[PDB]
């Protein structure tokens, strides 16, 4: 029950009834712009790395006091890795129609992991804000209208 | 139950990769199935009792199965058959909307053949009622919507 | 455990004891008027068809908007069939001493069957009321004193 | 357990017909057995302990079966025999009231002979106590009531 | 596992261990006064009949409304038989070191047997009380210190 | 398992008689065995591990049976031998306290010889360890207590 269709079917099956008009309304809004979802996920996959370095530059301008900006390249590589991983989790949510790929994979237990690692949370605030701004410059006006709830959801978890 | 979107998103998450072009391509044609599957699920969800009534009225009624000695006699056995056909229609609609027959196997077609053989339920009459359900759905849905409901009702028929 | 004697024996056997005075009182009232029960079941069998057509006429007078009164004779024949079947189920209850032949055969799942068939329930209200009135005119004062709980039970299930 | 009324009403329901004249005739003579079977069941249900006490006091007591080495020694074996005879009387009263020995076969006489042979219970003494139970019931019930209880106790005797 | 030694061994064997100090304490108290147990069982065997008639006289004085005091000598003989049988079961418990010969032989199903026979239970109350008082007059101060738990156990079961 | 007290009380109960003078006499000399059997069972129950350690240390150790190829190699086979000797000591103590070797036959010596022959366990070494167990018990118990434990260990030896 990760995707929106499976959740709709699981809510209807639990109540031993057919698909109510609210659930038809939810699946109408998911499947009407499903070409945009394929296009947005393909675009986020296609130029992941361009987004990641162009957001890392803006993030190191807006926050130079990071564990990434400490000289050694391997914490920097782990930060670039995390930026790409969170863009992948945003693309999964664009495809799934709900933020449950971002909650189950990305945000469940994220705070405990980052506080133990020593990565500050305002640093991740501004990192995912810069990543959102770069991806807004990349995607479109209306593919970003799909992605921006999930980028906002990711940003708000820090 | 795994639907089409989860069955592609989950192996990409185990791999840690994006949806590659084959899986994203087969997801894309599911996404332009899409609005017709929701239209068929809307048509079925409002007129489900009418679909079941027409299914019984052209395959099961006006014969010896509803007369004494039949397996749709007395009213309790008729009501059991009616809610069975409603189960079949509802789970075929779920499997059509999901584009995946996995919900037909772990909710419907598991011990069902042995249940019907133990109970004495005529499985050939059940299969003939499901064949009539396909014809009822053909006259009420759209063209390829009827074909996909036919596929997901044939999965129940082949499991029975 | 359909008949009253079998239910009495099943209640006494479950409690590992002999027949209590309430159960002797119930079997006294069942077996004292058991000649009337044989006579009433034989009479209901003997002129079933007279009751069915004479009640169908009164029912089509009191309710002309039936699936029976739609011209085609085969829904009409299925209605006459059901009237005879329910008179048979009343006679089984007269013989059994309880309404368990009517509940197990006639009323379990009856509503789902008739709502799916499209037969209205006020139509069956008035059909079994007219059938009761005709059978009251047929049976006696006191054979009908046996049948009228079961006819009332049948009527109240619609 | 099937009694006389259900064993006639049930095949009429499988046929979907009324009770025909032969079955309704054999039901009618059961219905004028009737009040005497209930009178005998009332007499037995109040005086069951007295019936069992008189049955033991004229067939089993004052001999070697209650002395050491006997099968009604010690008190535990006496109590087991006493509740066995109470089972026999209660299920014979059930089968008399039902006019049908089916409750004697699926509740009493099933593995009982093998149970008694394995346990070492003297089956001839059990049969002799049931024969005395018939004589006790003859002196306490009415005339044909005693005869019907004799039939339903002979069914236990023949099964043993 | 009727005797105390067999029960001690069965409790130790079930727990897969040797003899605990509680069980050594129980077998110390059983075997220290085991000469008294032999002497008491031999004395109860030796003048059984003296105890039985001398207790029957006191019991018929204290309760004349017995099935024994009804003239016919054969119920009287069965009562004398039972008094001797219960003295024998007391002697078995003196030898065994526990009241398990009295429970398994004498008291299991005793109430059902005596209620079916028609022997009243206050009659047996006072009969075994008089039998205890006579045997206290017979045995000793300290052999009766062994027997009196078992006579009390027999008395309390009525 | 039947001990000495039950093996006398039970036939008196089947006969319905008191303990006669022969059985009560042979019970009396068991009752003045008595406190010494309990004293020996107390000594063994506290020092059982020490008894088994001394039994192994003078019959089984410091040879080729605990070296590779021996049947007390590796540690699993040593532990199995150790709990076997603990079984032998515990059931001999039970049979000594009961004064009856019946618990040695239905708990210990039943299929044991065939078990050891199938397993390859050297039965002569087991018998030699039981002979050393008798010498260990002789140095730790009283005089006739050691003799009765010797009888009940010879019963295991003769069964093996
Ligand atoms: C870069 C935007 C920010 C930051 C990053 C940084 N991350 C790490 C180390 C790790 N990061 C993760 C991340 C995840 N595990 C998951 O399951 C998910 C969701 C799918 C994520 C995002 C993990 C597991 C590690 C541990 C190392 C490893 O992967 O083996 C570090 C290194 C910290 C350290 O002590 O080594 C850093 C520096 N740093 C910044 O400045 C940015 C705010
Ligand atoms: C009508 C199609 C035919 C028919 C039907 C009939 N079925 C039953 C009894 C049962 N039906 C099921 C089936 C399901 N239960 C579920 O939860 C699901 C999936 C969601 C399915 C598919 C089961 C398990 C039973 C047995 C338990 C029960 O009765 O509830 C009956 C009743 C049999 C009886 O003796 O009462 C009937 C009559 N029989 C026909 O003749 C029609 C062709
Ligand atoms: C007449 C009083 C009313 C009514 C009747 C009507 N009935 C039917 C069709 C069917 N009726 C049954 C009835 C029963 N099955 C049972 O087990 C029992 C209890 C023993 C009963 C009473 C059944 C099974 C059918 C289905 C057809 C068949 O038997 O094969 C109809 C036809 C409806 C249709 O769609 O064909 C009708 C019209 N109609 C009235 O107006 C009266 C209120
Ligand atoms: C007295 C008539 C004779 C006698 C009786 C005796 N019976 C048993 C033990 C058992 N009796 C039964 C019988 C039934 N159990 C049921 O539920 C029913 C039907 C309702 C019956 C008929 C069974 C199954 C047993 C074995 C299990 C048990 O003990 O409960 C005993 C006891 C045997 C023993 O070793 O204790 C006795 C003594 N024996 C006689 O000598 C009398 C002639
Ligand atoms: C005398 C103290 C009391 C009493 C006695 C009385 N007893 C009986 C008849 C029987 N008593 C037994 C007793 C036992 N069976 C056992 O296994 C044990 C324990 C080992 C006991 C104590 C039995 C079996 C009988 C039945 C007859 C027989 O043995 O064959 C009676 C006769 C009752 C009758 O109806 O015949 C009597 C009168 N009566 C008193 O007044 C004293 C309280
Ligand atoms: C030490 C004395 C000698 C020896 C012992 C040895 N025994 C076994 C394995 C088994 N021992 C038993 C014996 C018993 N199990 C019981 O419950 C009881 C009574 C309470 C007894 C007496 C059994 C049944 C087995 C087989 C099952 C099992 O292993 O548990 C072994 C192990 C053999 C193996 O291959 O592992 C050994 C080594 N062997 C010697 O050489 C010593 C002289
Ligand atoms: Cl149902
Ligand atoms: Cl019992
Ligand atoms: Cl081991």
């Amino acid at each position: 029950s990760m995707s929106i269709v499976a959740q709709v079917i699981a809510q209807s099956d639990a109540a031993d009834r057919f698909l109510s008009s609210a659930e038809i309304a939810k699946l109408e809004d998911f499947f009407s712009k499903g070409q945009v979802r394929i296009r947005a996920a393909q675009k986020l996959a296609e130029n992941e790395q361009k987004i990641v370095q162009e957001g890392s530059k803006r993030f190191w301008a807006k926050c130079p006091n990071t564990p990434s900006n400490k000289g050694n390249p391997q914490k920097t590589a782990l930060c670039q890795r995390d930026q790409g991983w969170y863009i992948r989790l945003v693309s999964y949510c664009i495809l799934a129609g709900n933020d449950k790929p971002l909650e189950d994979i990305g945000l469940n237990g994220m705070r405990e992991m980052y506080i133990s690692l020593g990565v500050p949370l305002p640093n991740l605030r501004v990192a995912m804000s810069c990543l959102k701004e770069v991806a807004a410059g990349i995607l479109s006006s209306e593919e970003m209208a799909l992605a921006a709830p999930y980028f906002d959801r990711l940003i708000r978890a820090f | 139950m795994k639907d089409t979107i989860t069955s592609l998103i989950n192996p990409a998450d185990e791999k840690g990769s994006y949806l590659d072009a084959a899986a994203l391509e087969q997801l894309n044609r599911y996404f332009q199935s899409g609005n017709m599957r929701v239209k068929a699920a809307k048509t079925i969800s409002s007129s489900a009792s009418s679909i079941i009534s027409k299914t019984v009225a052209k395959s099961l009624l006006y014969g010896d199965i509803t007369l004494p000695g039949g397996n749709m006699y007395p009213t309790r056995r008729y009501a059991a058959c009616l809610r069975d056909l409603t189960y079949f229609l509802r789970y075929a609609t779920y499997a059509m909307l999901a584009a995946d027959p996995s919900i037909l196997d772990e909710r419907v077609l598991q011990g069902l053949k042995e249940t019907y053989i133990t109970l004495g339920v005529p499985i050939d009459r059940v299969i003939q009622a499901l064949n009539a359900m396909k014809e009822v759905l053909t006259e009420s849905l759209d063209t390829e919507a009827s074909q996909e409901m036919a596929v997901y009702l044939d999965h129940i028929i082949a499991g029975l």
